[PDB]
């Protein structure tokens, strides 16, 4: 995934599990959760926004133009 | 054949409620239509039963009219809210009534039993359970 | 005691440490997040269960967790 | 002008008006049509 | 023994204890430069020295309380320390564990209690039934 | 010079921009809602004026502004009692047969059955009979027709337009300085020579001029159409001679100092009057016209311009060791000095000192109401007189739960260490340990010697041994203070030798004396005290000692415990701190407030049971021509109510007979109303009894079925917060409590009254 792609979460504990999300930027370095991810909807803990590993995501569509 | 309720006009216990009440406008008429059309125990009340072949009108008129009055309702909200979804700000839209797309909702929903028989003939009715948040498990 | 873990989606936001009522976390080196720094609990004796530090966490789900466990004198936070 | 109106499209405002609207409606059919029951809609008055 | 002149307070019900006593008690010292009023952790108004000052306090959250929300956030003091004293009278010196602050990173301070893996990867409980072992614990 | 007029013009644009922006005022309310506690945060902070800003002269501002408006509303509400009472009620009829006519001002319509709610009130009149009272505050007045209600509810409608104009013009156009609103001597000074004391010389005016000479007439026996109307007997002095002699000096007796002659209508009788059984109109002249000389003498006593008077700062100051009393010298060194900056800045301390006087001033008016009825034809209408006693005694324990509240509020919020160094205030938080200890033990006797008593009794009676009950014919707890108390009050007057030689007959009949009646009815009798009272008297101590217990451990403790001692931090009104240290649940201020709550409604409750109970018992009643008086529950009092078993069968089971058996009549709403009481309390249970993580479990798997039909929400429903769930909880347990003791009285008392 990159920057402005359409996620599915895949992380079960997530409050956004099965849930869909825009990427605003990915990590280049060797970090265990590269992917930022926020959405739409906020949590119980009223936070936006998240970070994910690869394996964590599904992508649903790619980022315009 | 139920035998222990008899048309209120020919109870005597009804006879006796009808004579006794208070002459007004909440009254008369209602106890003539009573006696004329409903079914009366032996406490002189009109009951409802359901289990006559005949007067099924009687039944199938008002789940009928609110079945239809319920589904207007709910396929308006659903119309609505399935429009504010490509808003950028849908809950300024949901404290703010859109007054043009509320009433295009009504008046799409007016005809709500025909539009909910497509959707789901076309899959637009329901999500698949892969793309709706749940817990695990 | 009560026992405070941390897992590995620590972003080292240093906003559970701060907001320890009595010093329980401290921040320690470490390379699996941007901030290179994670959290860590090394006087959980001291840990009364107030979970304040898992109300500051802004990782979902949580990267600290407190499990209640074995009541001491310190951990009732009793004056007495 | 255009404050009072997108005043007037607050959810609370909006759910007063139909609320008051449709117990008028209620009372106005109470009113003229008093003693309806179940098995008397729709029935001509004897 | 520990240095430092309390600060000027006429008595309070909120002080020590016989737990101060019989199992332990905290210290929290600091440094001012003025004398000036504060507010004591278990209530009341006290008045710290220009000097150094040294205060006795019941519990670990209380001096905790006071270095941070009060003497750090409203004093701008940041030497405060917090020692613990038994009854024999040895006394450790446990805040800040090692001269800095716990919120600021510092090198050499080990990774304690630390599960390699994300929250929702803990084992079911039936997995470890009898063996003593809880599943945030769990390898 | 000091004290002066300074304002901003055009402070605040007035425009409905903001009308559509919910939440401006708060910062995080301003982005919209995300989810469904936005719109509970938006309705929960509408009024916390001090959150929206930290500007404390913008806070005065929004206080004067909203205080106009608050008048405005009591203006209309006055407004519509007038005018119902002009349009839908029988009060000529009323005003004509008195004794026989049941007051009444509501009329319902005719849609559903309801106009059955139309009772047959008397004077040829159907409608809800009503026990506000409103008649016989009339008749007081001198009012005799409609018309004049009618003048008067326009001009309740032009007085609001007024405040209403006025809150608008002090907000948006002409906005006081914060050095304004800190001229105490001069608020004061205004307050108690033009406020209170010129109101009270303009009641003693109208009075005089109008309200005796018409019920003197009334009282006579004349006809309505007979009397002239009240400018008449302004315009020709004649009637002032011929019912007042002394109104034929005119002004020279009293401008001389020769007040005796004013005798004829300033009297100082004491006791009722017999035709009504109300309080001399005379003697409530003179009391009201002693009351604006003395209010207007006291309002000369603050220094505000020419440096006559008395200062708040000075003499707070001076209020210290070792200038008190040998034995008051213990409120140390300091004492009162550092007090004058927290009410130079704080709002919240002054209204919860406010709160806390209007409801000892609402205690008052109930006590002082039913044992010396000031109206005609009120104490024999034992309906409104009962509401009146239990309408303000709840009004009362409201008014000091919210004073607790915003002490509380003031500790959390207002209050500055620096600010109290070793004076009274710091010292009483020093020794709140002290204070809660002996709070809690005395209010453990209290239980123990009253609750445990009554429990006593009940297990003796069951045994059948009633020699070893607590009673009048057991082993007896005579209340001999209040029984002396009682007898020197009687004394005084004639009836510690006549201490009050002035007074003919005795000042309330309650405390003895003699006995009136009016149209067969008892008006006032002198109430007995014996077991009974001493019991259910240190059940009402007991009662008030452990609300006073929660409310003022709640404001002690709100910076900080021994559990919490950062409390201040975490505000007044959160949920807990944790699960931790045990559980800190309902530790802030604002949660010992909701206990309060509860605690004020179980004294108040037992606090009118009791007055409702032993008036039906020992007063009220029926007398016939030969004086032999039948009371309406036939002195149950004194052999029942010792137990609770007596109370649960003789008070609640017996007295609900009335509501209970109200349906096919014109009392079937006050049926339906206890149902409907009994329903609210079980169902605030709920809210009372759990907990929002159920409820918020719940709603996901609800929001599931709502996704799977794409018609969920984009507001995410939430469940309520803990502390908002705790405010539904206890919401609705007073109101379905309150509303079941309302019905079950009115319809009491509307039946058998
Ligand atoms: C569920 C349940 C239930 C049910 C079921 O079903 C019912 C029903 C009944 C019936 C049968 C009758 C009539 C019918 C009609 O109207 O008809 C016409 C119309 C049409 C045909 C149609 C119409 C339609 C519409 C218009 C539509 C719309 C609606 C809406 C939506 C609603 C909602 C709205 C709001 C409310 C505002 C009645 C009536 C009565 N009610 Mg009774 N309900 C109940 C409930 C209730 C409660 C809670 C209470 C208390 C408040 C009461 C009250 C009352 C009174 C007083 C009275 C009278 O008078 C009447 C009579 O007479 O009787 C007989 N009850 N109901
Ligand atoms: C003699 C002068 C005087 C009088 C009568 C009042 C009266 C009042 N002030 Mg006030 N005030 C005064 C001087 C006065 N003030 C001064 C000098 C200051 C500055 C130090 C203040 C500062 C002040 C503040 C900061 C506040 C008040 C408030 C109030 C109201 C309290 C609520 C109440 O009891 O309702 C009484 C109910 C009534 C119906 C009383 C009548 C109301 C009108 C305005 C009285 C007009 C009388 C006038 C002489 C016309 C009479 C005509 C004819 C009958 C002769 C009350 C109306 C509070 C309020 O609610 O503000 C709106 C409030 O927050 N006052
Ligand atoms: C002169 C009277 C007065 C004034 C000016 C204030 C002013 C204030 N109070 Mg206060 N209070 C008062 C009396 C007063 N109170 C009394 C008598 C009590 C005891 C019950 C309280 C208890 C109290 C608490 C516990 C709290 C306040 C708070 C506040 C502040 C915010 C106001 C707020 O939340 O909006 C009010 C907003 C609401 C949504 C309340 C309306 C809902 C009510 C409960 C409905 C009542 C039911 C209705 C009357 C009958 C049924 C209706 C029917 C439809 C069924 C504000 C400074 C709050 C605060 O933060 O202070 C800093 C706070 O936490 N007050
Ligand atoms: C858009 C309107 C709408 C629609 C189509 C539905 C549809 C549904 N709801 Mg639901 N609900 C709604 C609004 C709506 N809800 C609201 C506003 C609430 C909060 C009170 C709830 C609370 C709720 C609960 C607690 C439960 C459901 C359940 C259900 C399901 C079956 C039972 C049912 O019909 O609800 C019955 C209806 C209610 C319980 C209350 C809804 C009545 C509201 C007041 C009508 C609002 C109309 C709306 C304002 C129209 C505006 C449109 C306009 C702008 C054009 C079904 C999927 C149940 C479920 O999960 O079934 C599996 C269930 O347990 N709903
Ligand atoms: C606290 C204020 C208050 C309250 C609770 C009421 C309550 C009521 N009014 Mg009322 N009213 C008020 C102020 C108030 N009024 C004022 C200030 C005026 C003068 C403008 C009126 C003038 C008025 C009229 C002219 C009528 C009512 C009527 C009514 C009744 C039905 C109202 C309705 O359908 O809507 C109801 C008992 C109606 C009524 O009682 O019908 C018999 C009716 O016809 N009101
Ligand atoms: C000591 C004060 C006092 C008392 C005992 C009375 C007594 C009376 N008034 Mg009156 N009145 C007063 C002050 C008082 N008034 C003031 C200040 C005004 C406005 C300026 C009025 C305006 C007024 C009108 C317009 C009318 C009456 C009427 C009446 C009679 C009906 C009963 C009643 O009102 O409840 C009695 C009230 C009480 C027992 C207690 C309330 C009095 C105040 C609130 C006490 C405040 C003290 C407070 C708790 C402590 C402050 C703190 C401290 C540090 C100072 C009765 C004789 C009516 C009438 O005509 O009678 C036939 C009537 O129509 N009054
Ligand atoms: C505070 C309000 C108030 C008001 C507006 C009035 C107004 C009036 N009084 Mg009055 N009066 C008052 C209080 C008041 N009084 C009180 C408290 C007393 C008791 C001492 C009196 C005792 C009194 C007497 C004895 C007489 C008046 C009279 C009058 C009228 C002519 C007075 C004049 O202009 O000289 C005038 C309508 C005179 C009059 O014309 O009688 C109707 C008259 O003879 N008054
Ligand atoms: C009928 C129910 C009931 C009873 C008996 C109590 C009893 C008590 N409450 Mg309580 N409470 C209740 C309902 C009740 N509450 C509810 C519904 C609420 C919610 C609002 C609260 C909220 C509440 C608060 C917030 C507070 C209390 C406090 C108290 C204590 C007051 C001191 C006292 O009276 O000691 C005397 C004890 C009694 C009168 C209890 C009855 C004793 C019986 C009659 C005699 C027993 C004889 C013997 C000892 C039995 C031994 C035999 C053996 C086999 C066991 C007391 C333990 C206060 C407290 O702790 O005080 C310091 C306090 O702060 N309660
Ligand atoms: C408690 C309350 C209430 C009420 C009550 C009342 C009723 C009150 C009253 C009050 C009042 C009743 C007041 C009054 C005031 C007054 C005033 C303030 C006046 C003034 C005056 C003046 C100022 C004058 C002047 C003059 C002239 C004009 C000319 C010549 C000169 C002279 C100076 C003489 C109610 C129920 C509603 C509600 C709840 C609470
Ligand atoms: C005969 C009859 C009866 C019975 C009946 C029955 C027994 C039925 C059944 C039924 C059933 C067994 C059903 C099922 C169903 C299922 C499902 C699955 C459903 C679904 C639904 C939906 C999906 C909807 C939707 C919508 C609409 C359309 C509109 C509005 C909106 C909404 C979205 C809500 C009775 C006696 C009662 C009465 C008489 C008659
Ligand atoms: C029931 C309950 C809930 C669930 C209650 C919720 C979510 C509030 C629901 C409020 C509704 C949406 C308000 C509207 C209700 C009206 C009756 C709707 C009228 C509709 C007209 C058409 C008639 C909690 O969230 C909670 C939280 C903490 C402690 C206890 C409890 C608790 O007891």
């Amino acid at each position: 995934v990159e920057r402005g792609s359409k996620v599915r979460i895949l992380r079960r504990e997530s409050y956004w599990y099965q849930d869909v999300g825009l990427v605003a930027s990915v990590d280049k370095s060797g970090i265990k959760y590269p992917v930022i991810v926020r959405f739409d909807k906020v949590n119980y803990a009223g936070v936006n926004t998240n970070n994910f590993a690869d394996f964590e995501l599904l992508e649903i569509e790619k980022p315009k133009a | 054949a139920n035998s222990t309720l008899v048309p209120c006009s020919k109870s005597p216990a009804f006879q006796a409620r009808m004579k006794n009440a208070p002459d007004t406008y909440y009254f008369n008429k209602p106890f003539k239509a009573y006696a004329k059309y409903e079914l009366c125990g032996t406490d002189g009340l009109p009951h409802l039963p359901l289990d006559r072949l005949d007067r099924a009108t009687d039944v199938l008129v008002p789940i009928g009219l609110f079945l239809y009055v319920a589904g207007f309702i709910g396929w308006s909200g659903r119309s609505y809210l399935r429009a504010t979804k490509s808003a950028s700000d849908p809950e300024m839209k949901e404290i703010f009534i859109d007054l043009p797309l509320a009433l295009q909702s009504i008046s799409k929903a007016v005809l709500w039993p025909l539009l909910a028989l497509q959707e789901f003939l076309s899959g637009d009715l329901t999500a698949r359970d892969e793309e709706i948040p749940i817990s695990p498990r | 005691s009560h026992t405070v873990k941390i897992y590995d989606t620590c972003i080292g936001c240093t906003q559970c440490v701060r907001a320890c009522p009595t010093d329980v976390l401290e921040m320690v080196p470490w390379d699996g997040c941007k901030a290179a720094q994670i959290a860590s609990s090394p006087r959980t004796e001291d840990c009364v269960g107030c979970k304040r530090c898992e109300t500051a966490c802004p990782t979902d789900f949580l990267s600290i967790r407190v499990y209640l466990g074995a009541e001491t004198t310190r951990s009732m936070g009793l004056a007495y | 002008m255009q404050h009072v109106f997108k005043y007037l499209t607050l959810a609370p405002v909006m759910a007063t008006f139909t609320m008051v609207a449709l117990s008028v409606v209620l009372i106005m059919l109470q009113i003229w049509f008093p003693g309806l029951q179940y098995g008397t809609y729709f029935k001509p008055t004897p | 023994t520990l240095e430092g002149q309390t600060p000027i307070f006429g008595g309070g019900t909120g002080g020590l204890l016989t737990k101060a006593e019989r199992e332990e008690k905290y210290v929290i010292t600091w440094t001012s430069p003025k004398e000036q009023v504060f507010e004591m952790p278990t209530g009341g108004s006290a008045i710290m020295r220009q000097g150094k000052n040294k205060l006795e306090i019941a519990r670990k959250e209380y001096g905790i309380a006071l270095g941070g929300q009060q003497l750090r956030a409203k004093f701008k003091i940041n030497d405060y320390k917090i020692y613990r004293v038994y009854p024999n009278g040895e006394t450790q010196m446990i805040h800040p564990a090692d001269g800095v602050f716990p919120e600021k990173v510092n090198q050499g301070r080990p990774k304690v209690r630390y599960v390699d893996r994300n929250i929702g990867s803990n084992p079911s409980p039936a997995k470890l039934k009898f063996s003593g072992v809880q599943p945030y614990d769990a390898p | 010079q000091k004290v002066r007029v300074v304002v901003d013009n055009d402070p605040v644009p007035t425009s409905p921009e903001l009308w559509a922006k919910p939440g401006h005022f708060d910062r995080t309310l301003a982005r919209g809602p995300k989810t469904t506690t936005w719109i509970w945060n938006l309705h929960a902070n509408a009024h916390d004026f001090d959150t929206h800003t930290s500007d404390l002269e913008d806070i005065s501002r929004k206080i004067f502004a909203a205080h106009f408006g608050h008048l405005a509303v009591i203006f209309i509400w006055l407004s519509g009692m007038y005018f119902h009472g002009a349009k839908f009620s029988n009060f000529e009829a009323w005003m004509a047969n008195p004794t026989g006519v049941k007051p009444s001002a509501q009329v319902v319509w005719s849609l559903v059955g309801q106009d059955i709610l139309n009772a047959d009130v008397g004077g040829g009149f159907h409608g809800i009979q009503i026990t506000s009272g409103l008649f016989q505050l009339w008749r007081a007045a001198g009012i005799t027709n409609t018309f004049q209600l009618y003048c008067t509810a326009i001009g309740g409608l032009v007085m609001a337009a007024i405040m209403l104009f006025a809150g608008w013009f002090h907000y948006h156009k002409r906005a006081p300085k914060l050095e304004w609103f800190q001229n105490w001597e001069a608020m004061m000074n205004h307050h108690l020579a033009g406020l209170l004391g010129l109101g009270c010389l303009g009641w003693a005016g109208h009075q005089i001029h109008v309200a005796l000479p018409v019920n003197k007439l009334l009282d006579a026996g004349v006809a309505i159409k007979d009397i002239p109307l009240p400018h008449e007997f302004i315009l020709n002095t004649s009637l002032m001679a011929e019912l007042y002699p002394s109104f034929a000096k005119g002004l020279v007796p009293f401008f001389t100092l020769q007040w005796g002659q004013y005798a004829d209508f300033l009297t100082f009788k004491g006791g009722l009057n017999p035709v009504t059984g109300g309080l001399w109109l005379s003697d409530t002249a003179h009391h009201h016209l002693a009351l604006a000389v003395l209010f207007i003498v006291a309002g000369h006593f603050y220094r505000t311009n020419w440096g006559i008077g008395h200062s708040f700062k000075e003499m707070l100051d001076d209020a210290k060791s070792p200038n008190m009393l040998p034995f008051l010298n213990f409120i140390g060194p300091v004492g009162h000095e550092g007090l004058d900056k927290i009410f130079e800045t704080s709002w919240h301390a002054n209204l919860s000192i406010h709160l806390v006087q209007f409801g000892t001033a609402s205690l008052l008016v109930a006590h002082h109401m039913y044992a010396m009825p000031p109206y005609p034809y009120l104490a024999t209408d034992y309906a409104t007189a009962l509401s009146l006693f239990t309408h303000h005694v709840w009004i009362a324990g409201f008014c000091i739960v919210g004073g607790a509240a915003h002490a509380a509020i003031f500790m959390v919020r207002d209050y500055d260490p620096a600010h109290h160094v070793n004076n009274i205030l710091d010292r009483t938080l020093r020794h709140r340990d002290v204070i809660i200890s002996h709070l809690a033990w005395v209010c453990q006797f209290l239980g123990f010697h009253s609750f445990a008593m009554y429990c006593h009794n009940d297990t003796m009676r069951a045994f059948g041994r009633p020699q070893d009950m607590f009673s009048d014919t057991g082993i007896q707890l005579q209340p001999i203070f209040a029984q002396w108390i009682q007898h020197i009050h009687t004394a005084a007057v004639g009836a510690l030798g006549t201490t009050a030689p002035g007074i003919g007959a005795p000042v309330s009949y309650a405390w003895g004396g003699g006995m009136v009646a009016v149209g067969g009815k008892v008006a006032m009798m002198p109430i007995a005290l014996g077991t009974a009272d001493f019991l259910i008297h240190h059940i009402h101590a007991f009662t008030i000692h452990v609300t006073v217990l929660v409310l003022f451990k709640g404001v002690l403790f709100a910076r900080g415990s021994r559990l919490v001692p950062d409390k201040a931090n975490l505000g007044f009104r959160f949920p807990c701190d944790g699960p931790g240290r045990g559980g800190t649940c309902q530790v802030s201020a604002w949660d010992h407030v909701f206990l309060g709550l509860f605690w004020m409604y179980n004294s108040l409750s037992m606090v009118v049971f009791h007055f409702s109970w032993k008036m039906q018992s020992d007063v009220w009643g029926t007398v016939d021509s030969d004086g032999i008086v039948t009371h309406l529950t036939g002195g149950n009092f004194a052999t029942s109510s010792i137990t609770n078993n007596g109370w649960l069968r003789d008070f609640l089971w017996a007295q609900s007979a009335q509501v209970i058996q109200s349906y096919n009549s014109s009392l079937s709403a006050y049926g339906l109303m206890f149902l409907a009481g009994h329903f609210i309390f079980g169902f605030s249970l709920m809210f009372l009894f759990s907990g929002r993580g159920y409820w918020q479990e719940l709603i996901e798997s609800i929001v599931w079925a709502h996704n799977k039909l794409k018609v969920a929400p984009a507001i995410q429903p939430r469940a309520l917060s803990i502390v908002h769930g705790r405010a539904v909880g206890v919401a609705h347990y007073l109101l379905g409590g309150i509303v079941t003791t309302w019905a079950f009285f009115l319809a009491r008392m509307s039946a058998i009254g």
